[PDB]
């Protein structure tokens, strides 16, 4: 005896995954309504009228039992009914493989030639014959869980207009999440590939998350946000696991942005519930360094990460190549803290007693949240009073609140 | 007390009839397929009644 | 279907039943025969069965060819 | 296929008539032979990409037995239009190709 | 716009035709994996379906009576029970070994065929299946790193034959170290690429696991698979996630990754040969590193990726300004000169900072300026952030 040789090389799957399959029309240029895109959209459809006789003519003369209903149909009778749901564990050869039914009990069947073999990798679950056990099937998996916590449905409401004085910080991060999915011919062009990671660190409250906000609410690429306390793990080699789980998410639904906030919180944090010690967290560090800059081929995958503190990070973490530019969050000036105010309360209902200048110097290290916190304590104490109208007593008491006691 | 008669005989030959699984949809597929969870065996995809 | 063309390139209400008549026991109170006939019964038409038909005329007897069984 | 190698492409009459007169002066069972395959094609590279320029050529090729006269015609008028695209060309192709035999009548 | 309305009257004929072609032809659906129908050899898969019966993956235990002409062979058959069962009339009995899975029958469960060993998806996956797209000339300023490297990894399998006829024993193994950003991934990306075995990648945090021997039984089935070729090649990225040198602080502190560690080291230098088997190894904090690891047998070669020098950083410059629409005077050589101790990550950042100071700009070519404002930008002011002068410390 000798064993079987597989004739597809490799044992993984296709990496292409949701194409147009069979309807890969060609790109016809130009797109402009001339006649040789009338010319060009003529010969595809001349060569489907070729394609539509020819097909018709076989079926035709196709024997009733050799019919797309009468073979789908038959598909059905091959398959049975109930199809149990297996996991590929190895491919032996072409057309067997070893499955292992939810039971842990492992049988080497044959895989039907209707399976999509290109979707065959162990560890995918496959749909298996009720009786024969054979693979009649490939179950596309359904969204993990942890797959739509990190996934941003619905795009944040807050713009780059709603942010005031980071008007530099706000340009640093086009050019590395949004410049290069709208404008990716200057890149190109210039002969760089687009800076790899961005880093946005300051003190809490200067912008950090909210230009995160405005990045997603203005990108077509899918927005992943991870905070980093939620990378420590309650066990052994699960931190490391769920990095290495977040980055495959971003790998499928490619072009996309992973905004690791509060990236410092992995280390600055001790929790008892995670059983390694700083050790653990250390390798659950390494695996990020593989994700940001590693062995494996990264596609379309933009990594943004803040912190309020970047000197308690690993140095080789936001080292070139991983995280290529370090946004600073200064604490706002007067312009920018003007801007912040007016922004705030742009949807209030001011009165005419209440200046925003006198505000301005309400805290000598004020920040954007200061501010944002301010105005909506503000307008809380009017809606204990039951009024429409914000006072500068209802501002004056904001300040007590929210910046002392 | 005909139908009664008539249903209790038939009852024995109907309690005679194996009976039903227990399971958990996942999710409904194309072609009236759906995904379910038997209770000790595991996942299935399986038909649907047509009532 | 050729190749494609590219872009250059009155029930009648009564019937006459021979004899002997297939006749349902239905039939039999709706069946007369015709009143301008040679023959005429001696029971009423509609009881069925054998009836001798009585003869009007003298002239030629045209019967029926008795039929061999299979 | 050497001659139709040297006069590719140019619809040379001399190594045309002889490409005929060897072909028709075969007997029918030699052209059963697979390497009487390379006559239509030595035929078709002489007239490689010329087009209209095989009628008069065609017209010789039906007097050629089948089902190598499938063949054969077959041959010439592919090469005939080689790069050409003619939407019109490859519909007949596919005609060929619709009816199917159930080898010796389908070498073509 | 005069083609506008023939445009959308053909337009819609064609895609009608594709639902029309779809219709005739198939392929509709795939949420249950099913190939198009180009590809249904149903006459083949009914036979296949009644001709092939499904077999069940066993392992042989002990084999009764192997001398004689009746031969019993005990199967354990996973989770379903234990059977003492006879080959098949279609096996050879030289062809079952004692541990080894076999495929037996749901009725009189006789060995039917011997299986590969069972093998870690996780492990299978470990493997290099699509080789990158860094070549050697992409790495500047690690010649002497590179030949070094290639003569161990590279050169032996692939021209064996000036090895033994000399009786030539090439070293197994290759460590990697230097800060980070120096080109030890870039160089081990290079191997994979170049190298024509089999290639399998592991980050040391893949063998960190939840339960207590998984990371020496993922090394064992690591070892395992690789020893199933003529000739392999494993990468360890940041091995110092495991590497760590052993210690005892009274509590298990470590204990469970120091085996990982300790099934890593007798693999690579234990009782039984390794096999043909040449570990690439790759960290930034060498001085972590186990004594037993850090011996030859284990790890033979260890080239050092420093710092690159002028010359070095200079070609690293190149590299990177290969594909860049510079200007015709751009001097390399002093921008060489004004990074000393900069790792070639950050000759990267250098030069794709330097195009976005043009493309800022409005500018299609890159003025020489706008590399001496990205040197200002990366290697000065991004200093803060550096992690050279860390790590060159542990290297
Ligand atoms: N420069 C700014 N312009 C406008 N609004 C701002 C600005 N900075 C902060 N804000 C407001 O402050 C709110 C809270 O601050 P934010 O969540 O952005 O903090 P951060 O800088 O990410 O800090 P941290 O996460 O360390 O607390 C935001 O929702 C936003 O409305
Ligand atoms: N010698 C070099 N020549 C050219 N480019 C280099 C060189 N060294 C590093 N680079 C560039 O810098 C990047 C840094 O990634 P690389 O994988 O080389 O780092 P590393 O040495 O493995 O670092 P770490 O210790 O953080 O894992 C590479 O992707 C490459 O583009
Ligand atoms: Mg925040
Ligand atoms: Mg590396």
């Amino acid at each position: 005896y000798e064993p079987p040789v597989p004739t597809r090389v490799g044992k993984k799957k296709k990496k292409t995954k949701g194409p147009d399959a069979a309807s890969k029309l060609p790109l016809v240029t130009p797109h402009t309504q001339c006649r040789l895109k009338l010319l060009k959209l003529e010969r595809i459809k001349d060569y489907l009228l070729m394609e539509e006789e020819f097909i018709r003519n076989q079926e035709q003369m196709k024997p009733l039992e050799e019919k797309q209903e009468e073979e789908r149909s038959k598909v059905d009778d091959l398959r049975g009914t109930p199809m149990s749901v297996g996991t590929l564990e190895e491919i032996i050869d072409d057309n067997h493989a070893i499955v292992s039914t939810s039971v842990g009990s492992e049988h080497y069947v044959s895989i039907l030639s209707f399976v999509d073999k290109d979707l065959l990798e162990p560890g995918c679950s496959v749909l298996l014959n009720h009786k024969v056990h054979a693979v009649i099937g490939v179950l596309m998996d359904d969204t993990d869980p942890l797959v739509t916590v990190m996934k941003v449905e619905k795009a944040p409401q807050e713009t780059y207009a709603d942010i005031g004085g980071l008007d530099n910080q706000i340009q640093e991060i086009k050019e590395s999440v949004e410049l290069p999915l709208t404008h990716p011919e200057y890149y190109e062009e210039m002969g760089i590939k687009p800076p790899k990671g961005v880093i946005l660190y300051g003190p809490p409250g200067t912008g950090k998350t909210l230009l995160a906000k405005a990045v997603a609410n203005q990108t077509s690429a899918t927005f992943l946000r991870v905070v980093g306390s939620e990378l420590i793990q309650k066990y052994l080699g699960d931190g490391p696991k769920l990095v290495r789980e977040l980055f495959r998410v971003a790998e499928e639904h490619a072009p996309s942005i992973v905004f690791i906030d509060e990236i410092d919180a992995i280390g600055t944090k001790r929790y008892d519930s995670n059983s390694g010690g700083e050790r653990e967290i250390q390798r659950t560090m390494l695996e990020l360094l593989n994700q940001l800059d590693g062995f494996d081929s990264r596609g379309d995958v933009k990594v943004i990460m803040a912190t309020n503190r970047i000197e308690t990070l690993d140095p080789a973490l936001i080292r070139p190549g991983r995280i290529d530019r370090k946004i600073e969050f200064p604490l706002p000036d007067e312009k920018t803290k003007k801007r912040i105010f007016q922004i705030h309360t742009s949807r209030m209902t001011l009165a005419d007693d209440v200046t925003l200048d006198d505000l301005i110097m309400a805290k000598d290290d004020l920040s954007g949240a200061d501010i944002k916190a301010i105005c909506t304590e503000a307008g809380l104490m009017a809606l204990r009073e039951r009024r429409m109208k914000v006072t500068n007593e209802d501002f004056k008491k904001s300040k007590e609140n929210v910046l002392y006691k | 007390l005909n139908a009664k008669v008539r249903l209790l005989r038939e009852e024995l030959q109907l309690l005679q009839e194996q009976g039903s699984y227990v399971g958990e949809v996942v999710r409904a597929m194309d072609k009236k397929k759906v995904l379910v969870k038997v209770h000790p065996e595991g996942k299935f995809v399986v038909d649907v009644d047509k009532n | 279907v050729s190749t494609a063309v590219l872009s250059i390139t009155p029930e009648p209400n009564f019937q006459l039943l021979d004899n002997p008549a297939r006749v349902m026991p239905a039939q039999l109170k709706v069946l007369t025969m015709p009143e301008t006939c040679r023959y005429q019964p001696f029971k009423p038409l509609s009881i069925g069965g054998i009836i001798i038909l009585k003869d009007t005329s003298e002239d030629i007897e045209e019967l029926v060819e008795p039929v061999a069984a299979h | 296929l050497a001659c139709g190698m040297i006069a590719v492409g140019s619809c040379n009459g001399d190594v045309t008539s002889t490409i005929l007169q060897t072909i028709m002066e075969k007997s029918e069972t030699e052209l059963k032979d697979t390497y009487a395959r390379w006559l239509p094609l030595g035929l078709g590279l002489n007239h490689l990409g010329k087009g209209e320029a095989i009628e008069a050529i065609l017209a010789a090729l039906e007097v050629v037995s089948e089902p190598f006269r499938s063949f054969a015609n077959t041959l010439v008028d592919v090469c005939a239009y080689a790069g050409s695209g003619n939407v019109l060309k490859v519909q007949q192709l596919l005609h060929i190709c619709s009816e199917h035999f159930d080898a010796d009548m389908g070498a073509h | 716009s005069t083609y506008s309305r023939q445009i959308k009257q053909v337009e819609d004929d064609i895609q009608q035709l594709l639902k029309k072609i779809n219709e005739l032809t198939g392929i509709k659906e795939s949420d249950t994996g099913l190939a198009p129908p180009a590809l249904w050899d149903l006459a083949a898969d009914k036979q296949t379906l009644q001709s092939e019966q499904p077999l069940q993956v066993a392992r042989c235990t002990k084999i009764i009576n192997a001398d004689s002409e009746d031969p019993k062979y005990i199967i354990n058959v996973k989770q379903f029970a234990k059977f003492v069962v006879d080959l098949s009339d279609q096996v050879a009995p030289t062809d079952i070994e004692e541990g080894m899975r076999v495929g037996v029958d749901r009725n009189k469960y006789q060995i039917h065929i011997p299986l590969p060993p069972k093998i870690d998806p996780t492990v299978t996956m470990m493997q290099v299946e699509e080789k990158p797209d860094v070549t050697y000339s992409d790495v500047g300023g690690c010649k002497e790193q590179i030949e070094k490297l290639r003569e161990v990894v590279e050169t032996p399998l692939l021209h064996p034959e000036r090895f033994v006829n000399l009786g030539i024993e090439p070293p197994k193994g290759v460590l990697l170290f230097g800060p980070p950003g120096t080109g030890k991934t870039l160089c081990a990306r290079a191997v994979a690429n170049r190298t024509d075995a089999c290639f399998i990648r592991v980050i040391g945090s893949e063998l960190v696991q939840k339960y207590v021997g998984e990371g020496a039984r993922m090394v064992r089935e690591l070892f395992e698979m690789a020893r199933t070729k003529k000739a392999c090649l494993i990468f360890f990225d940041e091995i110092d996630a495991i590497g760590g040198a052993r210690f005892d602080d009274g509590a298990g502190g470590d204990n469970e990754v120091q085996r990982t560690m300790l099934e890593l080291i007798n693999q690579l230098d234990g009782f039984d040969p390794r096999g043909n088997i040449k570990v690439l190894m790759a960290t930034n904090r060498p001085d972590t590193l186990d004594p037993a690891l850090m011996r030859p047998g284990r790890l033979d070669r260890k080239i050092e990726f420093s710092l690159p020098d002028l010359e070095g950083r200079t070609h690293i410059f190149k590299i990177h300004a290969r594909s860049m629409s510079v200007e015709r005077d751009i001097r390399f050589e002093l921008l060489a000169r004004l990074c000393p101790n900069s790792t070639g990550a950050e000759i990267r950042s250098v030069c794709t900072e330097a195009g976005m100071f043009a493309i800022r700009a409005r500018r299609k070519i890159a003025t020489e300026k706008d590399f001496l404002e990205a040197v200002n930008k990366v290697i000065k002011s991004y200093a803060k952030f550096s992690a050279t002068p860390r790590y060159m410390t542990y290297n």
